[PDB]
């Protein structure tokens, strides 16, 4: 049995953590909602 | 049930102790999750029912209460939040510049971030604080990092 519990507002952070890279991939999405990478 | 409009955690009791299986948006007395965290499952919010309204899992999308309202979109140029809400964790901000899923049908943000799975269903935002759409369903690439799609539906 699954339940909510509110964890915040959704509110853009001014000079939050920045990071992470920004990768262009070719994808294929399937009839089950997954992606896997094309080469 | 706590209908505010904000981001909540997903628990279930069925597991070990209470386990956060994901992450959802409460946004104009609707809730919306991904998919494959709830699997078109009812949920409870204190006494209240949230009963499944719209789902799909091909978009791994599912909404509870009504049509999906979440509409805005990645303006394809500038930096994005994750409001990353991880198990047993404070929700945190993190910025960061999508990357692109290109497929045959269009092409997607997504954003290089990793996190447990039970982190699926944050809210990725723009500058004006709106959801430009979910995280949580994306490809491992060839480091073994997770790269997300930016999962935005439909508004009817
Ligand atoms: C599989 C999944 C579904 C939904 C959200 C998640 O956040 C993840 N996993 C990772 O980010 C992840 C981290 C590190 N290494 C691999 C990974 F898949």
């Amino acid at each position: 049995d699954m339940y909510i519990e509110r964890a915040g507002d959704i509110t853009w952070e001014k000079d939050a953590e920045v990071t992470g890279n920004s990768p262009r991939l070719d994808v294929a999405l399937d009839e089950s909602g997954d992606f896997s990478l094309v080469e | 049930g706590e209908t505010t409009d904000g981001v909540y955690r997903v628990m279930t009791r069925r597991l070990l102790g209470s386990t956060q299986v994901g992450v959802g948006v409460m946004q104009e007395g609707v809730f919306h999750t991904m998919w494959h965290v709830t699997k078109g499952a009812a949920l409870r919010s204190g006494e209240g029912r949230l009963d499944p309204y719209w789902g799909d899992v091909k978009q791994d999308l599912v909404s509870y209460c009504g049509p999906w309202k979440l509409d805005a979109a990645w303006d394809g140029l500038s930096e994005v939040q994750l409001l990353a809400v991880p198990p047993g964790e404070r929700a945190k901000n993190i910025q960061t510049l999508p990357g692109i899923f290109k497929t045959k049908d269009g092409d997607i943000g997504a954003v290089a971030l990793d996190y447990p799975a039970g982190t699926s269903g944050s809210p990725i935002l723009d500058k004006c604080g709106r959801v430009i759409g979910l995280y949580g369903n994306g490809v491992v690439i060839k480091n073994g990092s997770y790269v997300s799609a930016i999962t935005q539906g439909k508004r009817e």
